[PDB]
RNA sequence: GUACGUGAAAUUGCUGAAAGGGAAGCAUUGGAAAUCAGUCUUAC
RNA sequence: UCUAGUGGGCCAUUUUUGGUAAGCAGAACUGGCGAUGCGGGAUGAACCGAACGUGAGGUUAAGGUGCCGGAAUGUACGCUCA
RNA sequence: AGAAGCUCAGACGAGUAGGCAGGCGUGGAGGUUUGUGACGAAGCCUUGGGCGUGAGCCUGGGUCGAACAGCCUCUAGUG
């Protein structure tokens, strides 16, 4: 079923997919890499995590297989407002067991957002 | 660990197998040889080789003869001559190293000024120890070229090519 | 890997210099007697797949980045994780207000702007 | 309507325009090229001389079949004519430009023809009847003329720096 | 004034070419006194340059130089092939070049 | 400015530059002259 | 399995017929040109060599090295005076 | 690891008539993009820059004044 979703949305129309002439960018509000791919596909992965920026505050999102039918409680929010290091250990801790290799990607994403926040 | 990691997994270069081995200089560039400088500000000067450094030759035509201080000169920019050898066994050559001739580190794009050019110069910059070393090597080198005739003024002169001279036929 | 261009001059259409009705845009000569089609020595060359550039350095600017067209701030944030691969290029129809907003967005991201000035 | 040239700044210049003037564009161009650059007063003297056949307008571009004359030698040419219709139009415009300079407060002694250009005006067209029941064009080539009168008209390397210092300053 | 000229005088003869096709990347150079390929072997790898004069002052210099290296002998009459950092202009056919004595091995 | 939105090309005049001993255009390579971007400056 | 174009050819090697002969007409075998650039034969559709993605270096083919023109006004032995 | 992706190796590359494949461009339709726009859309001019083997595409400056575009599909009086 998760593969059905990817075969429907990945290669064709998707509101978070931005195809230009040779490449795919994924702006989806719950992705980390920024690119379109099942491994990183937020909608087609039932267990997946992300970080995004908001008003000087970092946010980590997670979602599971249990709450798929209820979009309202489907995604889970946590807020971060501390320095980078501690913000790193939070993602490390929150993901040392959950995604598999998203730990490094969201460390990279948290990196870029904190440079945004200082600027 | 670190702060603000790059968003790109760094590409470490493959382990190179290029081992540095000592340079085998030309068999005719023995210490004490009279050589001809081909490039640089002292092109055409005749100099006396002191020692062979890692890549170049630590060389000076006696500063009281032709005014060429102690310099490194790359071995590809000298024509070694067949002139009689000068005794350079009695002069210390261990203190002439890459560190000795090394320039001051800059690591920045800012440079150049009229006062900068007014700086350096022989009057400034030039250490008293460097002057003393030049005088000491002069004291140890002049007696040999005084003893063998015509070599003092030979070192003073400047090499030049004339009409009809063909360097492949000519030997030095 | 530095960028190498197999060819720098454009492939201009044959006889576009002599006739104004014939444009510079490359057209393949279909003529039965065409000197350029038959590849006579001294005639203009034709586009060939051998002229294609290295896949690693293709579409790359001399600085190594790829100019990705940008029309609003959300277009800039798409380059958040690819600021050493792409360079923002503000579209020509974007007004001055969003042009300033995109520039400050891109400078915050650390994304280079090809036409910032 | 704006003029062709960067001058016509009204602080130190004058200009005058003529449009749809029914005279030959080729003759007007030759007159304009001849008078371009001479002083306004001497331009008037030349134009009266052309009207009186004392001087001739050299024909340089549109010279096909134009006869030879001795009055072209001061321009180093053999073909020259005396187009009086074109010269009359140019005289009227130059008088208008001089009047504009007068009202603007310029100096008549120092004025020169800084810019003069002739452009082709739309053709009015007429009919001429040929042999074998054929009709063709009897076109007229008018000219737009515009005139503007006005007044008057390293880093050095380290080795290079050291060489320069030790040679110049030391001696 | 004969206390200088640490170079050997040479002349740019032509590009390397067939009967009808030229190859401007490499040039043919006649070094004076070089009359055989055995003599050309001495001049192999030497640093050859084209020195010319311009009105514009680049870095305060009226003299600008294009450098190059002798690559191989050409023919039997002592002519050599030379590769320059910028291909020599075709207007220099018959002009003079300076062949230094470095990189020296003598 | 009614010869009126925008105003292309052919073609034309002016200006600046350049070229030219019975065509011109083109391709290739570099020179000259004009013009211009990248890169850099930093980050660690 | 379905379908395109084609159903005017031409030249050379060798064999051969008609012909006074022909840059003529007709065939056989093969190779080519047509559909093919490149090196060479000054020049040329089929001759010689070689068949072609974009380039760098090296080396050759056919053919050349007095000058035009890249490359010995080379070597050896004669012949030739027009 | 847009598995329609990534990676390794080898051979190879002429072409009219003609066949096939993948792409570029145009008008209109459905969906989509918190899409661009009178703080200048479309169009036009350009000895500016950039990308692509190419069809082309983007951009700086100038002019201009009311609309237009990216992507997925549909379509045709489409070069």
């Amino acid at each position: 079923q998760d593969e059905v979703i990817w075969q429907v949305v990945g290669h064709e129309f998707c509101s978070y997919r931005i195809k230009g002439e040779a490449q795919n960018f994924c702006r989806n509000e719950y992705n980390v890499t920024g690119l379109c791919n099942r491994q990183s596909c937020p909608l087609a992965n039932s267990r997946y995590a992300t970080v995004r920026e908001d008003n000087g505050k970092l946010y980590l999102y997670m979602k599971t297989i249990e709450r798929a039918h209820f979009p309202s409680k489907l995604w889970q929010r946590i807020k971060l407002s501390k320095n980078y290091a501690k913000a790193l250990e939070q993602i490390d801790q929150q993901l040392l067991y959950w995604p598999g290799r998203q730990i490094h990607r969201c460390k990279q994403r948290l990196t870029r957002l904190t440079q945004y926040l200082l600027k | 660990a670190a702060k603000y990691y790059p968003a790109y997994r760094e590409n470490v270069p493959k382990k190179a197998r290029k081992a540095v081995r000592p340079t085998k200089l030309r068999a005719s560039l023995a210490p004490g040889t009279v050589c001809i400088l081909l490039a640089g500000r002292f092109r055409g000067k005749r100099v006396v080789v002191l020692s062979q450094l890692e890549d170049t030759l630590v060389v000076t035509g006696p500063y009281k003869v032709n005014g060429v201080p102690i310099r490194r000169v790359n071995h590809r920019y000298v024509i070694a001559t067949s002139a009689p050898k000068i005794d350079v066994s009695g002069v210390s050559v261990e203190k002439f190293t890459k560190a000795y001739f090394a320039k001051q580190k800059r690591s920045g794009p800012v440079k150049k000024d009229e006062a900068f050019f007014a700086e350096n110069a022989p009057k400034n910059a030039l250490p008293a120890e460097r002057i003393a070393d030049q005088k000491a090597v002069d004291a140890k080198l002049l007696p040999a070229i005084k003893a063998i005739p015509n070599m003092k003024e030979y070192l003073a002169a400047s090499f030049a090519l004339s009409n009809g001279d063909r360097p492949h036929l000519m030997k030095f | 890997v530095n960028i190498i261009k197999k060819r720098t001059k454009p492939f201009k259409r044959h006889q576009s210099d002599r006739f104004k009705r014939v444009g510079e845009s490359w057209r393949k000569p279909r003529g039965i007697d065409s000197c350029v089609r038959r590849r006579f020595r001294g005639t203009i060359s034709m586009p060939k797949i051998g002229y294609g550039n290295n896949k690693k350095t293709r579409y790359c600017m001399p600085n190594g980045l790829k100019a990705f067209l940008v029309r609003n701030v959300s277009d800039v944030e798409l380059l958040l994780m690819h600021n050493k691969t792409y360079a923002a290029e503000i579209a020509g129809n974007v007004s001055a207000r969003k042009r300033v907003e995109i520039v400050e967005k891109a400078r915050a991201l650390g994304v280079k702007v090809t036409n910032a000035g | 309507v704006r003029y062709s040239a960067s001058p016509a700044l009204e602080t130190k210049c004058a200009k005058a325009r003529g449009a749809y003037l029914r005279t030959h564009f080729k003759n007007s161009r030759e007159v304009a090229f001849t008078i371009n650059g001479m002083s306004l007063k001497k331009a008037f003297i030349f134009l009266d001389n052309v009207k009186e056949h004392k001087q001739a307008v050299p024909f340089r571009r549109f010279n096909g079949g134009v006869g030879r004359t001795a009055q072209g030698k001061e321009f180093g040419v053999t073909q020259a004519r005396w187009p009086v219709k074109s010269v009359k139009f140019f005289y009227d415009l130059l008088k208008n430009a001089e009047a504009n300079a007068e009202a603007k407060g310029l100096d008549m002694d120092k004025l020169i023809i800084k810019h003069v250009q002739v452009n082709a005006a739309p053709k009015q067209r007429r009919r001429t009847y040929r042999a074998h029941g054929r009709v063709t064009a009897y076109l007229s080539s008018p000219s737009h003329i515009e005139i503007i009168v006005a007044e008057e008209e390293s880093r050095v390397s380290l080795k290079q720096g050291a060489k320069a210092r030790n040679l110049a300053a030391r001696k | 004034a004969q206390g200088h000229r640490l170079y050997v005088k040479a002349k740019h003869l032509s590009f390397q070419r067939s009967k009808h096709v030229i190859h401007p990347g490499t040039s043919i150079v006649k070094i004076e006194g070089c009359d055989s390929k055995e003599e050309a072997q001495f001049y192999l790898g030497k640093r050859v340059c084209y020195v010319y004069k311009s009105s514009k002052a680049v870095r305060g210099s009226k003299i600008r130089v294009i450098w190059g290296t002798i690559a191989r002998p050409h023919g039997n009459s002592g002519a050599v092939r030379a590769r320059f950092v910028h291909n020599l202009p075709a207007k220099t056919f018959g002009s003079s070049l300076r062949v230094m004595l470095y990189p020296s091995n003598i």
